[PDB]
């Protein structure tokens, strides 16, 4: 605020504004009276002066003309940035934007920055003037970097990897007040770690995407509204946005949701009610970019998003006897795309609800189903959210999944008697996405717990909880 | 003033400081960087008391007395900075500064309403509310110019009443006839608004300085104790002089009588033996202008008395407040409920429902669920509330939480308003056909509601005529007797009993866990009134109902009269029979009707071990 | 306009444009120059000068310095009010306003006046200055006070009293054109007056309206569009609005007609047409307030109405045999609000129609239904609308009705048997709002003669009249 003038100092920020280039001149020279010797003044900080006196041999001086012509005088350039600083720490409620200071570049740097970077910025604290002893306070650059983990965070996320299971802590982690519903949050665990990102044919690519995208549709009253809530806040970037309030301007670039959730999560919630804006977000999900929406006059800008959304049946409950596609109101173009859509129901069963109740009271005061579930009796302690929130950043940033021989023939049989007993049946048909989905699951079920193999119960685990929106639920 | 005067006043600060703030002096000197900015707090009521004369010499000249105490707590400062056994951990400042508090509560000192021109000079205390907000700037404060024609250098500062201009200066103080940067500040401005509730208020412009910068929020109740100054302007030749009222900030603070406990106490000590005549007496005084419908009456204090939040620790958080709708035929009294029930809540605000547009029931600016945060938002004609809007309330009527990104801004804002609604019966209403039928309501918006209570108008003969005797006679509370209420009884009375937190407890919760697996499933379990929220709204109920009657400890007689109320509650398919609301009298005794209420309700569900208790306790009394 | 300059006179009107504070200073002190003695120039109506000249005992003046820090300057407080002057007389068809002309509180005042009033201001005229010889008027305020007829107009209505049957001259004095129709002018003189307001339990009050609401509906070419002509001109502040060129922000306030209409009567033609509405008024003329439409963020504004409406059937011409209901397209809601809803038809008679082509060709050149009518042959003068427009808000502040015993007895054993006949029919349900209007109407009925009480005849004048939209006309 006050102290700091003056005085060498070191920043971390973001640059949102980058701006245009003028010169601007330091060393102009001047003209000289009566005999020659011209002078080339030292003009400071591009402020006009006069040179009252000249050294010269002798005699008077004066010699106020200007002579903006010789090759004395010198140009340099000029940039103008300014800084936002991050979430950080200090999570007030207020929504106070966080206080931005403007910076400046002098020379042989400029063009060294694009909106939206992680840039660390070292230089001298300056005041300007005439925004009258009324200022403000800018930053004149030094040095600049491009783009860190502390030792203890090496040591806990090391000590975290020492966990004899580490599936369960963490999959009996995310959000300890629900009770039940064990599957989806596996799958809530999954598609939050990711998979690979494949460049095959590196001279022309065409990238395809290499993260999930699940939905989860089901009775209203089963607490599907906070499952999500507890996914997109342990992220290292996440964002959550209602299905009311927001227009097709708003989700896509008019800077849109989608975009700021680059790299994360961007969960919706009341998918159901929207009407008018589902054919603006396929081309985003599918093609991974989005162009401007202005005509479509190319400028496009980069969009990595792993869309997450719960809807509600239209008939309010779900009647047993009718069939899938009318009780969704989807199209087949808008429903394969998510690689899973959990059913889930609420029939009135004895023992489930005696212990939800219990729990629900205590609050206020072998296949993989089995082996997820804790039986009373033993500590469970689940992890701090802060610290799996930067073991998510580590296991993303340092470990690439790669699939192995034998975990790819267990796959390619199951898509085959997929085919073939899709062939006659009614249901969703299976294109050639299912088999890229299981790939991109499988990878998924590789980072989790930080190794760089596929080993068979890895693919293992990808056949059993796909049996729970596929034929293991379409009877 | 006097040479004496400051010195002994100086002395006076120095030794009350020395004697009564040790331990705060000693946090100060151990902290890191040299001449930042350090204050100090210190009370007033205190040091006025110890001696007479320094209040007359401090409230009328309040400008002398905080450098006076500057200058004390510098040399205090001095002084144990000499007397120090560990001189390695420590560091001096030359920066400190004085911050009083604690002033009287006389009524010229603690004025709500901004002086219009008399208070020029005086010390002055007052709240309101925050609109805008400035930008964080700095100043300079004086200059150190060149000497020029003389050598001793000259310390000139700058002039607060003239917007901080600088005068050119050539008389010199020099002893003989001659005659002819580093330094920063903090800034920044703020408008403050009178408030509404303790009543078109004008705004006070207050300007702050030093550390009160970046220390206040948009749209928090605020006091300050500052001076009254004037600011100027340049003068223009043959014009009306402009000048203006601001206050200096000279401290801050973030905030947001026994007789009346006494009374309270006397009231619910002298209805011991009968409990419940208490409630009785409370309940007819709500809305007394109505004769009878006592089930209605008591949902809607039940439903005004509220609940607790209970968070839990990394990021989820559940519902502690209950939501209530009415329907039935027109001419039943819903809107006088609801118009008594906009008064009595300290902040509520009336809508029209279908004539109040998007702007209001979400958010824009503040809207109307927004704005009435801690309070009480009543909604009517809720048949057609333009099923968009209709729709777009689910998210903030049971997260209390808006979660909107629009235009990509990412805004996150928080509501927690319990909600009453009235709506009507559009076509001919019928006994069967769930109200899910005859209003066509979804059944998710058809879940979140606590109570639905429906009103039928049948045929009569006793009903009519006595309502027509009261409507004709203009009998006024046909009860001539002198007990009534005042309404600011009831006011206090409902913004005191919001304090306590009661604990739940073992005579209590087996009850409604029994009843909520007995109701899961007994036939037909109905269709939307049985999920998992139903409990979630029966111990809120409960746990309500014992925040009436002057206890923190919920018994059998909370959960049995939770119990009944809800399944009255519930028309049509139940467990015990429908009654209807309207047609309901207050009783003339109500312990026996307790007693047959409770020999009712625990023979069928089988807890007729704690009968025995209850009996015994209701005999022991 | 120009020759009271400087002339002191009394002004009287209205307050609109309450502005806020500001001070000002009169005798701002004044440097000294070589010795001391400082003066206190008293510097005239806040305009800026020099003391080209100081007393001081001797030598030269100058001293053109400002010292506005010493307790010699004194200041006081300021306002601004505009007046907008009443509609008095000469009412000119050109829609011209009235002049405005501004005010200015000194010291000691201010916060005196609220929008909305009626003032009686004396001051000085003066004339300002830089709105260059061009200037304005303008008043400065000497003394205000707060809040008249003249002995002849009492006089005039002690006459009017005086007379043997004043229902009857007062009847048929509303609009001597049209022919016939005599409960339908019975029903609009008694809405003209009113009934009162009751304060009941002043601790909470909860106030309830005090005055009907009439709706006419009948088949076209009866003349239902001069009574409310005639009704709206013979009242103390009226407005006439269509029921096409005004939309929801029209009626409403965005000041809407209602507003206007405050203390009067704001009769609206073309009711059935409006389709979107209808449902923007029942707020407003039962809560007896209105608040804000932007968001509805308080800001609540009285608006008291007598709405009167006339409206034509769905169809045309309403034929005799169909339901009542879907004749008029109106809801249960809409149609019990209303006191009473006269049901006019155009039967071809052959007396009726003698006469009424004789009248109208002529002006070209026992039951509560026989006593008003005028048997030939005698001479029923009507009373001026100008003398009939004073007596109207005579009898608005002068009089409170209230019921007798006597006469509550005949209402409450007519709405007995009313209820026990309509609860099994089938008609508009019958609730408590029938008894209070039955009320307000027998209230009403003690206006028009300037009595306070409440006659057995006062309560049975009332029953003639209730079957004309009730019982006696459904069948
Ligand atoms: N298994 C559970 N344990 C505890 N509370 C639950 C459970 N299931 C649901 N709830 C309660 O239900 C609420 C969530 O409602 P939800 O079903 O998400 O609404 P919607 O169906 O509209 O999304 C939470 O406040 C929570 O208290
Ligand atoms: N028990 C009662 N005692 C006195 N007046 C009543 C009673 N019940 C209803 N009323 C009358 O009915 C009116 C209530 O109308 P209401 O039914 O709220 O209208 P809406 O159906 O539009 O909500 C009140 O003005 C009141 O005078
Ligand atoms: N009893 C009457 N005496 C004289 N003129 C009448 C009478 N009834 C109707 N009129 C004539 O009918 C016209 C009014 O038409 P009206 O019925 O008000 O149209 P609308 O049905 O569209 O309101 C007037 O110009 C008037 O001359
Ligand atoms: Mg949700
Ligand atoms: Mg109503
Ligand atoms: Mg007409």
């Amino acid at each position: 605020r006050a102290n700091y003038y003056g005085k060498y100092i070191a920043l971390r920020g973001t640059v949102v504004r980058v701006s245009n280039i003028k010169p601007l001149c330091t060393k102009m020279a001047f003209l000289c009276a009566a005999c020659g010797e011209i002078q080339s003044f030292p003009l400071p900080d591009g402020k006009y002066s006069l040179p009252t006196k000249c050294p010269v041999p002798v005699c008077r001086g004066r010699s106020f003309t200007a002579l903006r012509s010789s090759p004395l005088t010198v140009t340099m350039d000029w940039q103008s940035i300014k800084i936002q600083e991050l979430m950080s720490d200090d999570q007030r409620e207020a929504g106070r934007i966080p206080r931005t200071i403007e910076c400046e570049l002098v020379h042989d740097l400029v063009d060294s920055c694009v909106p939206g970077d992680t840039v660390t910025i070292t230089g001298i604290v300056k005041v300007s003037n005439a925004e009258k002893c009324m200022f403000l306070l800018y930053i004149e650059a030094n040095s600049i970097s491009n783009s860190e983990f502390s030792l203890k965070d090496l040591y806990a996320i090391q000590e975290i990897q020492a966990e004899e299971n580490l599936f369960k802590l963490i999959v009996n982690s995310l959000c300890p007040v629900i009770f039940g519903h064990e599957l989806v949050k596996a799958g809530l665990a999954l598609a939050l770690f990711g998979g690979s990102q494949k460049y095959a044919d590196d001279k022309n690519r065409i990238p395809i995407r290499g993260d999930p995208h699940i939905l989860v549709v089901g009775d209203p009253g089963l607490g599907k509204s906070q499952m999500l809530q507890a996914a997109c806040n342990v992220a290292p970037r996440g964002v959550y946005v209602c299905g009311n309030t927001t227009t097709t301007s708003g989700l896509t670039v008019t800077a849109g949701a989608l975009v700021l959730g680059d790299q994360g999560i961007c969960g919706i919630d009341q998918f159901d009610k929207m009407g008018n804006q589902h054919q603006a977000l396929l081309e985003a999900m599918e093609q991974q970019s989005i162009s401007l929406a202005k005509a479509g006059v190319v400028c496009s800008l980069p969009a990595r998003t792993s869309i997450i959304a719960a809807a509600n049946p239209v008939g309010g409950h779900y009647n047993k006897a009718k069939t899938v596609s009318e009780n969704l109101k989807m199209g087949s173009a808008l429903l394969s795309r998510f690689d899973l859509v959990f059913i889930l129901l609420d029939t009135p069963n004895e023992h489930h609800d005696h212990l939800l109740s219990e729990h629900v009271i205590a609050i206020r005061a072998k296949p993989l189903s089995e082996r997820l579930k804790v039986v009373p009796g033993e500590t469970i302690d689940p992890i701090p959210h802060q610290l799996l929130r930067k073991y998510i950043g580590y296991a993303r940033q340092y470990v690439y999944p790669r699939l192995s021989t034998e975990a790819a023939r267990v796959l390619q049989d199951f898509y085959l008697e997929l085919r073939k007993q899709s062939q006659r049946l009614n249901s969703s048909p299976i294109t050639t996405r299912q088999l890229e989905s299981l790939i991109r699951l499988t990878e998924a079920r590789a980072r989790l717990e930080l190794r760089e193999e596929a080993t068979k119960e890895d693919a293992e685990d990808i056949v059993e909880i796909m049996k729970y929106s596929m034929l293991g639920t379409y009877s | 003033m006097n040479s004496d005067q400051v010195t002994l006043v100086g002395q006076v600060f120095e030794s009350y400081v020395s004697e009564y703030h040790k331990n705060d002096i000693l946090l100060i000197l151990k902290e890191r960087d040299e001449d930042a900015h350090y204050p100090v707090v210190v009370n007033a009521m205190t040091l006025f008391e110890t001696n007479m004369e320094i209040g007359e010499y401090f409230n009328m000249f309040p400008s002398e007395v905080l450098t006076i105490f500057d200058s004390a707590l510098r040399r205090s400062a001095l002084t144990i900075l000499q007397s120090l056994s560990q001189p390695e951990a420590v560091s001096m400042k030359q920066n400190l500064h004085a911050r009083i508090s604690g002033l009287p509560v006389c009524p010229e000192l603690v004025r709500e309403h901004i002086p219009k021109t008399k208070d020029v000079g005086h010390f002055l205390s007052v709240t309101g509310t925050v609109i805008r907000t400035s930008l964080v700037k700095v100043l300079e404060f004086e200059r150190d110019y060149m000497c020029n024609k003389c050598k001793h250098v000259f310390v000139i500062k700058a002039d607060f009443e003239q917007y901080y201009t600088f005068c050119r200066p050539s008389s010199c103080p020099s002893l003989e006839s001659c005659d002819s940067p580093t330094r920063c500040r903090d800034y920044q401005e703020i408008k403050i608004q009178e408030q509404v509730q303790r009543l078109i208020p004008r705004s006070m412009k207050v300007i702050l300085e030093d550390d009160l910068v970046d220390s206040c929020k948009s749209g928090d109740d605020l006091t300050i104790y500052g001076i009254v100054m004037q600011r100027w302007k340049p003068f223009q030749q043959d014009v009306r002089c402009e000048v203006e009222i601001v206050l200096k900030a000279n401290y801050i603070q973030v905030n947001n009588d026994e007789e009346v406990q006494k009374e309270f106490e006397d009231f619910w000590e002298y209805y011991k033996s009968d409990p419940f005549a208490g409630r009785n007496v409370i309940l007819a005084s709500l809305c007394p202008q109505v004769f009878g419908m006592y089930l209605v009456k008591l949902a809607v204090a039940m439903v005004l008395a509220g609940g607790i939040q209970r968070t839990d620790a990394t990021g989820t958080r559940v519902r502690g407040e209950s939501h209530l709708l009415l329907v039935g035929d027109p001419g039943t009294g819903k809107s006088q409920f609801l118009k008594y029930a906009a008064k009595i809540t300290p902040r509520s605000v009336l809508t029209t429902g279908i004539g109040s547009t998007s702007a209001g029931l979400t958010v824009t600016e503040a809207g109307a669920l927004v704005l009435a945060d801690a309070g009480l938002c009543c909604i009517d004609q809720f048949n057609s509330l333009k099923e968009h809007d209709r729709t777009s309330i689910h998210e903030a009527m049971e997260q209390q939480t808006i979660s909107v990104a629009k235009a990509g801004l990412v805004c996150k804002l928080n509501t927690r308003t319990t909600i009453l609604a009235a709506t009507n019966p559009k076509g001919q209403y019928d006994p069967q056909e769930s109200v899910s039928v005859n209003i066509a309501l979804g059944s998710p918006l058809l879940s979140r509601f606590d109570l639905i209570l429906v009103l039928l108008d049948t045929k009569n003969e006793d009903w009519d005529r006595i309502i027509s005797s009261f409507i004709l006679e203009n009998k006024g509370y046909p009860s001539k007797s002198e007990k009534l209420w005042s309404m600011e009884k009831m006011k206090t009375y409902f913004c005191l009993i919001r304090n306590l937190q009661p604990t739940l407890s073992d005579v209590g919760n087996q009850v409604l866990l029994r009843y909520y697996q007995m109701q899961r499933q007994s036939d037909c379990r109905n269709a939307a009134r049985t999920t998992i929220r139903l409990l979630e709204s029966l111990i809120r109920l409960a746990e309500a109902h014992a925040r009436l009657m002057f206890r923190d400890t919920v018994t059998l007689e909370d959960a049995i009269t939770v119990v009944s109320v809800m399944e009255s509650s519930m028309q049509g398919g139940a467990l015990l029979g429908g009654v209807n609301a309207l047609h309901t009298s207050f009783p003339e005794n109500p312990g026996e009707q307790y007693q047959r209420q409770c020999e009712l309700i625990l023979e069928k569900l089988e807890l007729q071990s704690l009968l025995s208790e209850e009996l015994r306790r209701l005999e022991r009394l």
